[PDB]
């Protein structure tokens, strides 16, 4: 089972994204793959922010009535359970010397949590929070 | 069906974009 | 009702804790009370990253057995509908000279999705994310 | 029924702590 991170999910709507990455999502099978509540908060955030005004609000209707509905009852959220495994995943990252900030600490703990691998360009972190990952930038 | 290539549209359709 | 921030359930645990802080916190009705997943995810973080490994064993063994009991059935968890807030709040100051970072955004959406007033010792993220705030340093 | 007086009950009998 999948998780995305905001940076693969994202890859697909840049103007010449990496037709490997576009490829590897089109080889799920989309009741696999979940979404963190987090996620959506940052793809959200992002379209917010946008300077473009007509742009803003035509994503705006995209990621709310085409993009979120494919992922309905699989957007994961962070709550009790996750925030235990978060504190364990942070702390001994950071006794052993290893860095995990604390937005891929929620991405990961919700990972864990839900026995899914992470699919990031960023493998950094989660291969510190000794959760399974893939860079869908490689083979 | 095809994750990738639905977004891939999307980006198409509004120029792109940096999220 | 209300939705304690991280630093107000921490001053007690301090050496010399604030003694106005603890009288506001003994006002409180218990069942009004609050605390985000995100709140609850930071206590647990600090206390294992305690340097003293027997202070932490107890204070580990007292927030799990003896503290968050006191919130059973009211640990908010950030989930899609508290994304949505986030992003409102996050990209609104944004795009009006304001200032929230992430952390504070995730307590402020879930404080406002909620209708509850936050209680912190930093009023300035939530001023701007428009939501209810109460510094229980001041009467 | 008190928990600020909880809370500084369990800060005072491990020393005190910064979290
Ligand atoms: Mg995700
Ligand atoms: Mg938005
Ligand atoms: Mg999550
Ligand atoms: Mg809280
Ligand atoms: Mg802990
Ligand atoms: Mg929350």
């Amino acid at each position: 089972m999948i998780l995305l991170d905001t940076n693969v999910i994202s890859e697909p709507l840049r103007p010449q994204p990496n037709e490997r990455v576009v490829a590897w999502l089109d080889s799920l099978i989309l009741e696999d793959v979940y979404l963190s509540a987090i996620t959506v908060a940052e793809l959200r955030l992002g379209v917010a922010l946008l300077l473009n005004g007509k742009k803003k609000n035509v994503l705006h209707e995209r990621l709310e009535q085409s993009i979120l509905p494919l992922f309905a009852g699989r957007i994961l959220p962070f709550d009790e359970p996750v925030a235990a495994i978060y504190a364990q995943i942070r702390s001994y990252a950071k006794t052993h010397g290893k860095e995990i900030a604390a937005a891929d600490g929620y991405i990961a703990a919700t990972a864990k949590q839900h026995s899914l691998t992470v699919a990031t360009r960023d493998t950094g972190s989660f291969f510190a929070a000794d959760v399974a990952v893939f860079n869908p930038w490689h083979l | 069906v095809r994750l990738g290539s639905m977004l891939a549209s999307i980006g198409q359709e509004i120029g792109g974009v940096e999220l």
